[PDB]
C-alpha cells in the first residue's frame, strides 16, 4: 500500500480532483497549508511594519492508493497540476502499512 | 421686503443631520462590508479601501465643486460655479426649513453611496489607480448632470419626473455605470471553472443590515423636514423591504430548492432599491406591491438575466440596482395615483402622461450614464490600463495592489 | 371641540423617527450578531436567516392587522379591525405629539425584537419553516394582546401596571416562548459530553454593543417625545448597563476565577432587560440597585437556575430576559417611589398595591404566552415538524437548510 | 427675578441626545473593534474586555462625583461636590437649552472614549487588574480637572483657548497617558524579531467607519445644539476625513509605494483628531488643509516619530492621536481667524496672541496627564503588578487573563 | 516508532481523545481538514450560482506510537471513532525512523 | 529522501526557518495544528460551561530532505527552536520513496 501527497497551487484544485476521478479514485484528504521556496509572498506593509518576505497559500492533497497504481497517479497529477511557473508544487511518496475502515473493519485493498 | 429670511427650524436641522450620518453610514462600511463579503478573501481588502478612498475623492471633488454645480442656479443641465469651495453660501443661508450647509453634506453623502455601488461589478480584476480616474469623470459628467436634471429644477424635474430618493439619480445611475466596467474589464479568471463563493456570509449580512438602517435617512431624509411625508417614507421603506425579503425567499426557496441566507439579504435591497422612488408618494399598499415586485425581479436579474446578459458583475450590481431601480421608476408612476392610496400626481396629470414621463427619465438616465462611463473606462484603460495581470488576479488584489494580507494569526 | 386635533411636535417626529431605526438596528444586525456569535460555525447563518425572516414577517403582519388589534380600541383583551392595511388613519393623524405612522413604526419595531429573541432558544435543531409557521401562531395570540393589555388601554393599564420599555410586553413574554420551545424540542444532540463553544466572540460582542445603542432609542423612545422624562431613562440606561456589567464581572471573578467577556456582554444585556420596566419611571440610584442586582440575577440565570431546570436554551434566553425582566418588573413597583428618588406612584396608589400589580402582570404574561407558545410549536410540529434530522443537526443546519457555507476560501 | 428658570428645546434634547448615543456607539463597539482588529487574535478578548469593563466603570464614577467635580462651579481647577449621584439637580433643570441630565450623558461619553483609546497603547501585555486601577486613578485626578479647565468654565477657558471638541481634553490627554503606560511596561516580547501582523483588517475597518460616523455627534453635538454651528461641525468633518484619508494614502503611495486599507483608515482618523478642536471654529478650506497636513503627520507619527522614541506603543496612540491632536490644536489658532474663513477670534485677541495661548493649552496637558498617569500606573504596580510574565503573553492574555478563546469550531 | 493517523467526524473527537487516555495515550496533535469520497457533500446556491461537488470537513489526528502498541490503538480508536454511517473516516499506519523531544534530546519512547 | 515533520511552537517559526536558512534549506511547507500532551492549556469559561481539556496551538513543518542532511537538521532545529519549557515540541521522521517537483519534472534531490 502507498500514500501519495501533492502540494499545489490553490486554483488548480478542481482539475487534479477531477483527475484522479477519471482513473476511479473519488476519496481523498485536503489540507489548507502555507509554503515558502523558490518562490514567495509580495512584501507586506502595516504602517510603521514592513515584512518584505511572506509565505504564500498552497493546497496539500493526501490519497491512499495502491502500488499498481502508483505509475499512473504521478503521471495523472503531474500534468493536471503543471502550469510552468516556478511554485506549481511536489510530489511526495510514502510507504502506506496498514488501512482501516472505521465503519466496516475492512483492510488495505477493500478500505480505500 | 427683500432682508426677509427663512428662519431655519431646529427640528429639521437636527434630523436632516442625523439622517446625513444614516447615508454616510451606508458608505462606511455598509456597501463596503456587503461587497467585501461577497468577494473573496484575497481580495476584500481590495474592495474596503476601493470604497474608502472614493468615498474620500466624491467628499472633496463635492465640495469644491459638485454641490455647486448640482444644486445651483443653471440651465437644464449644467448648474454654475457660483458656489466654488461653499464661498457665496452664508453659514445662515436657509434651504427650506434647514441650513444650506445640512442640504450640502445630505446631497454629498447620496453622490457618496452611488459611487460606491458601482465598484461591485468590477471586483477582484480591476486596478487601483483605474477606479479613481473613473471616479473624477463619472461623478463630474454623469452624477452631478443628472442630479441636477431630476433634483436641481433642470429638463427631468420640469417635465414632471417622479423620483423621491434616487431611483434614476443613484440606482440606474449606478447599475448601468458598472455594467459596461463588467464588459469592459471582462470575465474573471476561472469564470465558469472554479467556485467563486463568498468569502464571508455573515459580514454580508452586516453590511446589509447597516445598508437597511441607513436607508432609514435616505428615504425619510428626502422629505426634508421631519413632517408626514418623512413618517410616510419610512413606514414605506419597513414594508417594501420586508415584502421583497418575503418575495425573493419564497421564489428562491420554490425555485431554486431552500431559503438561503444571502437569498434574504439580497431580498432586502432588491425592495429597498424599489421603493427608493416610490417611498414618499405611494400608500403603505402600495410599498407591498413594490416590495414584492421588486424581490421576485432580484431573483430574476441575478439568475436568468444575468446569465443571459454574459457578464461578470461578481457582485450582481445591476441584478439588483438596475432591474429594481428600473421596475420603481416605472411604479412610481402607477402607485401615486390617488385611487391606488398614493399621494395623487401633480395638478392636471393622469396616469399615462406620467407613466410615459417616468419611462423617458429612464431612457435618458441609461444612455447618459452609460456613454460617460464607457468614456470614463476609456481614460483609466488608456492611463494606466484597467484590468491587472493574471498573475495578480490569482495571487489576490489585497497583496498586490495594497501590499497587506486581511486575515492574519 | 369634536374637530379639535393635537399638532405634532417636529421634535418628537424627528426623535422618534431616529428611535425607531435604532430599535430596528437591535434586530438588523443586533440581535442576529450577538446570538449567531453564540453558536457553532456550522449554525450561524440559520440564526441570520431566521431572525431577517421572521423580521420580514412581523413587519407585514404588523401593518396588515397588529397594529389595529394591538392599539384599537375594545375590550380589555384584544383591539379593533377598523385599522386594516393602515385604512382610516389619515396621514395627518397625530398619536400624542406624534404623526401616527411613527407610533405605528416604533411599536412594530418592539414585535420584532421580541420574536428575534425567541429563536435564541430553538438554536441548533428547530426547522426553517416551524418557526416561521410558529411566529404567525404567537404574534397573533400573545404579543398583539399582551401589548394591547399593557400599552394599549386594556387589563394592565386598567390596573396601573408600570412597564415603560417592555419587562413583560417583550422580555418576559419573549423568554416564555423560549423556554417552552426549548423543552419541547429537546436537548441538543451531544449535550454534556461535547463541547458547544460560540465561534465567534468578536461577533458577541459586536452585537452587544448594537444591541446597547440601539436599546436607547428602545428606552428613551418609549417617553414617545424627547423631554425630561427620555433624558431619564436614557441616564439610567447608561447607569443600569455599566453597574450589571461591574456586578457581572466580579460575581464571575469571584465565583469562578476570571473576568471574562462573554460575562461582561450578558451583564450588559441583564442591566438593560434589568432596566427595561423601570427607565422613565426611577432615579438615577435606583438604576444603580437594579443594574447590579439584575447583572447578578443574570448570572445565577444561565449557571444554577440553568441547572435547576435541565433544559437546553442555547442562548440563555430566560437565565437573562426571563429572570432579568421578572426582577426589573418587581423592583420598579419598588423604585418608582417618591422618597427612593422614583417619579412617584399614580395618585392614592402605594408601593403595596403597586407591588401586586408588578406581580399580577408577571404571571398573567407566564401563562397567556407559554399557552399560546404551547399552541403555537404544537401546530408547526403538526404540520410540518419541529426538529430536524440526528445527522443533519450534526453537520448543520447552514448547508442543508439554507444550502449554503458560511465561511469560504 | 430670581425664580426665572430656562426652557428646554426639544430639538436641542432630540439632537443631544442621538448624538451622546453617537458618542458612546465611537467606544461601544467602535474603538474596541479596531483597537481588536490591530492586534494579534490570541489577545483580542482581552481589548474587548478592557474596553467594556473600563466603560462600565467610567460611567459609574462619572454619576457619583465626577461631572459635578469637572462641571459644577468651584474654581479654575475643579467643581464641587454638590451634584454628588446627580443630588441637587432637578430632573428639569436647563444646561443651555437642553436638560442637565442630557449634558451629564453626553459630558460623560467624552470621558468614556478617552479612556478607551488610552488601552491601546497598553495591548498584548498589561495585567486586567492594572488597567482598573488606573482608570480610576487616572479619570479622578487628570480627566476631571482638565474636562473643568477648558470645558467647564476653569483655567485654559478662562484664557481663551479655542478646543472645539476636545483636541486636548480627548486626545492629547489620552495620547500621553499611553505613551507613558507604554514606556513604562517595556516592549513586548519579540518586538523587533517578530512578525506582529494585525489579525483581522475588515475588523479595523468596521471600528474606523463606526468611529467616523459615531464621531458627527462627537463634532457637531460640541455646539450643544442643533444651530449653525452644529452644521459648520459637520461639514469641517466631512472634508477634514477625506483630505486626510487623501494626504496619508498618497504620501503612503509615494514613499512605500502601495496604498494599504489600513493607511487608508489610520488617515480617516488622522482628520477626526485634527479637526476635533477646529470643526466649530473653522471654515471649509481649513478643514481641508488642516486634514491635508494631519494625514500626513499621522504618516510620519507612525513612521519616523514611533522609531525615533523607541518607544512599543502597539495601536500607535500617540503617533495618531498625540500628533495630530497638537496639529490641530495649533492650526485651530491659525484658521479661525476672519481672514482665512474662519469665524473669527474673541474681542481683541490677535493671531499672534491666541497661538500662545493654544500652544500652552497643549503644555499644561501633555504636562498634566503625563504625571498623573505615571501615579497611576505605579500605584498599580505596587498593588498588582502592570505586566502579566513572558509566558502569559505568549499563549496570549485571553485565556490567561479572561480564560476564553475568540474563534473556535 | 509507530505513527499512527485518523482521520475521522469533527464530533467524535472527544470520544477518541478519552479512549486514547483511556490506554495512557495523552500526547497527540490534530488538524482540520477537508474530505471528499463515498459521502459527500450537499449542494449549495449563492444567488444565481449552483455548487453541487463539495468538500465534508474532517479532523485529522496524529498519533506517534510505541511498535508493541500499534494493535491496541487500532482497536480502541477503531471503537471510539466508530458511528455506523457512511464517511466515517479510515485509519492509516507507517513507519517511523526517529522521533526526537525538542526540549530534552531523547528519542523513541523517551521522546513521547 | 527524508521528511522531518516539525511539531513547534508558533512565535519559533521564524527561529527554525532562518536556522533552516542557515543550512541551505529554504523549501518548506507550514500548517496550523492544536496540541496536548505534557503541555495543556488552561480551563475556558463560557457562560455556565466549564471546560478543562483545551489544546494549544501548534505550528507543523514539512520538509523534505537529503539523507545525510538528517542529523545536521536535527541539531539546527532542535537548537533554534529550543526554550526549556514544556511543549516544545518534537521532530519526527519518515523515509519518502521519491520526490518529484511538478514544474520540471526533476526527481529526489534534484526535486528540491
Ligand atoms: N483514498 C483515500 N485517501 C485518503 N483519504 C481518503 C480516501 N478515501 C477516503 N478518505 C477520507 O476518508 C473520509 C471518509 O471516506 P468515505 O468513503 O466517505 O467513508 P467510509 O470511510 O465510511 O467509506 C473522506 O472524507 C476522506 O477524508
Ligand atoms: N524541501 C521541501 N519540503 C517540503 N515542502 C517543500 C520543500 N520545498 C518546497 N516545498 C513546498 O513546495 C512549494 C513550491 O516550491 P517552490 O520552490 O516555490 O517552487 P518549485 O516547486 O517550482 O521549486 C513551496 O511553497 C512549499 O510549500
Ligand atoms: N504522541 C504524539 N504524537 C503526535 N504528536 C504529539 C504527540 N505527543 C505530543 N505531540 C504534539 O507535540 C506537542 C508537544 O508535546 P508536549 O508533551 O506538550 O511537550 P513536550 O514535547 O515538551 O513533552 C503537543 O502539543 C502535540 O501537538
Amino acid at each position: 500500500m502507498k500514500l501519495v501527497t501533492v502540494i499545489i497551487k490553490p486554483f488548480k484544485l478542481e482539475d487534479v480532483r477531477e483527475a484522479l476521478s477519471s482513473i476511479g479514485i473519488q476519496g481523498l484528504t485536503v489540507t489548507e497549508v502555507k509554503g515558502f521556496g523558490r518562490q514567495k509572498g509580495h512584501a507586506e506593509l502595516y504602517r510603521g511594519a514592513e515584512y518584505s518576505v511572506n509565505f504564500l497559500p498552497k493546497v496539500k492533497i493526501d490519497v491512499a492508493i495502491a502500488d499498481d497504481q502508483l505509475d499512473e497517479v504521478i503521471d495523472i497529477v503531474s500534468k493536471a497540476a503543471y502550469t510552468g511557473k516556478i511554485g506549481d508544487g511536489k510530489i511526495f511518496v510514502a510507504e502506506l502499512q496498514r488501512v482501516i475502515r472505521i465503519r466496516t473493519g475492512e483492510a488495505d485493498e477493500a478500505a480505500l | 421686503h427683500h432682508h426677509h429670511h427663512a428662519v431655519a427650524d431646529k427640528a429639521d436641522n437636527a434630523f436632516m443631520m442625523i439622517c446625513t450620518a444614516l447615508v454616510l453610514f451606508m458608505t462606511i462600511p455598509g456597501i463596503a462590508l456587503f461587497y467585501g463579503g461577497l468577494i473573496r478573501g484575497k481580495n476584500v481588502l481590495s474592495m474596503l479601501t476601493q470604497v474608502t478612498v472614493t468615498f474620500a475623492l466624491v467628499c472633496i471633488l463635492w465640495v469644491v465643486y459638485g454641490y455647486s454645480l448640482a444644486f445651483g442656479e443653471g440651465n437644464n443641465f449644467f448648474g454654475n460655479i457660483n458656489w466654488l469651495m461653499l464661498k457665496n453660501i452664508e453659514l445662515t443661508a436657509v434651504m427650506g426649513s434647514i441650513y444650506q450647509y445640512i442640504h450640502v453634506a445630505f446631497q454629498g453623502s447620496f453622490a457618496c453611496i452611488t459611487v460606491g455601488l458601482i465598484v461591485g461589478a468590477l471586483a477582484e480584476r480591476i486596478r487601483f489607480s483605474a477606479v479613481l480616474i473613473f471616479v473624477v469623470v463619472w461623478l463630474t459628467l454623469s452624477y452631478i448632470p443628472i442630479a441636477h436634471m431630476v433634483w436641481g429644477g433642470g429638463l427631468l424635474a420640469s417635465h414632471g419626473a417622479l423620483d423621491f430618493a434616487g431611483g434614476t439619480v443613484v440606482h440606474i445611475n449606478a447599475a448601468i455605470a458598472g455594467l459596461v466596467g463588467a464588459y469592459l474589464i471582462g470575465k474573471r479568471v476561472g469564470f465558469g471553472k472554479e467556485a467563486f463563493k463568498p468569502h464571508n456570509l455573515p459580514m454580508v449580512f452586516t453590511g446589509t443590515a447597516i445598508l437597511y438602517i441607513g436607508w432609514f435617512g435616505f428615504n425619510a431624509g428626502s422629505a426634508g423636514t421631519a413632517n408626514e411625508i418623512a413618517a410616510l417614507a419610512f413606514v414605506n421603506t419597513v414594508v417594501a423591504t420586508a415584502a421583497a425579503i418575503l418575495g425573493w425567499i419564497f421564489g428562491e426557496w420554490a425555485l431554486r430548492g431552500k431559503p438561503s441566507l444571502l437569498g434574504a439579504c439580497s431580498g432586502a435591497i432588491a425592495g429597498l432599491v424599489g421603493v427608493t422612488p416610490a417611498c414618499g408618494y405611494i400608500g403603505v399598499g402600495g410599498a407591498l406591491i413594490i416590495g414584492v415586485v421588486a424581490g421576485l425581479a432580484g431573483l430574476w436579474g441575478v439568475t436568468m438575466l444575468k446569465r443571459l446578459l454574459r457578464v461578470d458583475d461578481p457582485c450582481d450590481v445591476f441584478g439588483v440596482h438596475g432591474v429594481c431601480g428600473i421596475v420603481g421608476c416605472i411604479m412610481t408612476g402607477i402607485f401615486a395615483a390617488s385611487s391606488l392610496g398614493g399621494v395623487g400626481f401633480a395638478e392636471g396629470v393622469t396616469m399615462g402622461h406620467q407613466l410615459l414621463v417616468q419611462l423617458e427619465s429612464i431612457a435618458i438616465t441609461i444612455v447618459w450614464s452609460g456613454v460617460v462611463a464607457f468614456i470614463g473606462y476609456k481614460l483609466a484603460d488608456l492611463t494606466v490600463g484597467l484590468r491587472v495581470p493574471e498573475e495578480q488576479e490569482r495571487e489576490g488584489l489585497d497583496v498586490n495592489s495594497h501590499g497587506e494580507n486581511a486575515y492574519n494569526a
